[PDB]
């Protein structure tokens, strides 16, 4: 049974510099490696095949290498929009089941830049929501690097754990950037038991926590 | 040199999986078609390949339940029984590959979800802007698309005229089984009164369209 190891699962670096992402597989494949790229919201798109050619109007700046059981896929020149995620697979099957087209795992290609803290902004829940008896606050955190960053909701100084939901994009291709979206979800009954409602959020950016809240009011 | 799938859509878990993968604008004969999907926000998964050769090929966990076959007037089908739930709800990808030769592309994807849940329409309901949501010559708003089923949505802004700024993330799904979505636009406070922003909410699994105003509070 083949596998396909790749390694690492995340890397960074600045415009301008250099990635190197490595692949196993379990017994040699000889040379029937491919390696696609991944943008968000894509259809993955093959850049090299055969393990070192390149794809029609690829750049000389991706480079392949290796055969048997150790590929390595090299990333020159980086810029803003190889932010990305980026696959190996074998191009070798059987009918056995001894080979197969496995994909690696998968290594995000991060674009390092200066470090940004997020804006943030929240929503009280809209009338018309409440109408139907449920209450959404949402909280928003807009364009920041990197990635990491915890969200905390307080009700009346209370912190909800199990009633969020976070969802974030992907780095951003212009700015390199993320958002991040916190969405605390009550029944209506339940939000008009308390006044202060308010997300806490930390980040690198930020020498200290900051709260964002409001009065239900 | 394209191919399209078709046929996705909410499957229930008894119930088995057909798609069909047009190719319109190569020969089949001589030119292999991989099923490939990817779950969301998962890696990829290749579920098997049809060699121009006209053999098959399986990945070992679908071998048993998946049959590839093609109709040599431009058709290539993937039919997969024992829908689970859990593990098939996902993106399907088929994509002309040649391990050999620099031909490959990928189709744009269709989803298929599996769940004894039903369609369900989704709720509009607006981000207004305010003083928590704003940063002196900034100012957020958006749309909250909660409670509708299967994926996807599709959400625009003032008909497509708006799309620097904007943030569509990623659906969540919530903890009764329905998705939840949020898109929100960064717009220059001042602006707000004068500046209309509506909210175009398509989903073409319910056949509903929705354009919220989204007005200050
Ligand atoms: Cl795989």
């Amino acid at each position: 049974e083949l596998d396909m190891t790749q390694t690492p699962a995340s890397v960074e670096a600045a415009v301008g510099g250099t990635v190197t992402i490595k692949c196993q597989a379990s017994q040699s494949i000889y040379s029937y490696l491919a390696w696609y790229q991944q943008e968000p919201g894509q259809p993955p798109k093959r850049l090299i095949y055969k393990a070192s050619t390149l794809a029609s109007g690829v750049p000389p700046r991706f480079k392949g290498s290796g055969s048997g059981t150790e590929f390595t896929l090299t990333i020159s020149d980086l810029e803003c929009a190889d932010a990305a995620t980026y696959y190996c697979q074998s191009n070798l099957y059987s009918i056995n089941s001894d080979y197969g087209a496995a994909f690696g795992g998968g290594t995000e290609v991060v674009v390092k830049r200066t470090v940004a803290a997020p804006s943030v902004f929240i929503f009280p829940p809209s009338d018309e929501q409440l109408k139907s008896g449920t209450a959404s606050v949402v909280c928003l955190l807009n364009n920041f690097y990197p990635r990491e960053a915890k969200v905390q909701w307080k009700v009346d100084n209370a912190l909800q754990s199990g009633n969020s939901q976070e969802s974030v994009t992907e780095q951003d291709s212009k700015d390199s950037t993320y958002s991040l979206s916190s969405t605390l979800t009550l029944s209506k009954a339940d939000y008009e038991k308390h006044k202060v409602y308010a997300c806490e959020v930390t980040h690198q950016g930020l020498s200290s926590p900051v709260t964002k809240s409001f009065n239900r009011g | 040199q394209s191919v399209k799938e078709s046929e996705g859509g909410l499957f229930k878990p008894t119930d088995t999986l057909t798609l069909t993968c047009t190719v319109s604008g190569f020969s089949l004969s001589s030119n292999a078609i991989s099923w490939v999907r990817q779950a969301p926000g998962n890696g990829l998964e290749w579920i098997g390949t049809i060699g121009g050769s006209g053999n098959t090929y399986y990945a070992s966990w679908a071998k048993s339940r998946s049959t590839i076959t093609r109709n040599t007037n431009e058709n290539t089908v993937t039919l997969k029984m024992t829908s689970l739930t859990a593990a098939d709800t996902a993106t399907y990808f088929c994509a002309r590959d040649s391990a050999t030769t620099d031909s490959n592309i990928w189709g744009p994807g269709t989803l298929v979800t599996v769940s004894s849940a039903s369609t369900k329409g989704p709720s509009v309901f607006p981000l207004a802007p305010s003083s928590k949501s704003t940063s002196g010559g900034t100012a957020a708003l958006g749309c909250l698309v909660k409670d509708y089923f299967p994926e996807p949505v599709t959400v625009s802004w003032n008909s497509g005229a708006l799309t620097s700024g904007v943030h569509t993330f990623p659906a969540v799904l919530q903890s009764s089984g329905l998705y939840s979505l949020s898109s929100v636009v960064t717009v220059p406070s001042s602006s707000l009164g004068t500046q209309t922003y509506i909210c175009n909410v398509n989903h073409k699994p319910s056949n509903t369209k929705v354009d919220k105003k989204v007005e200050p509070k």
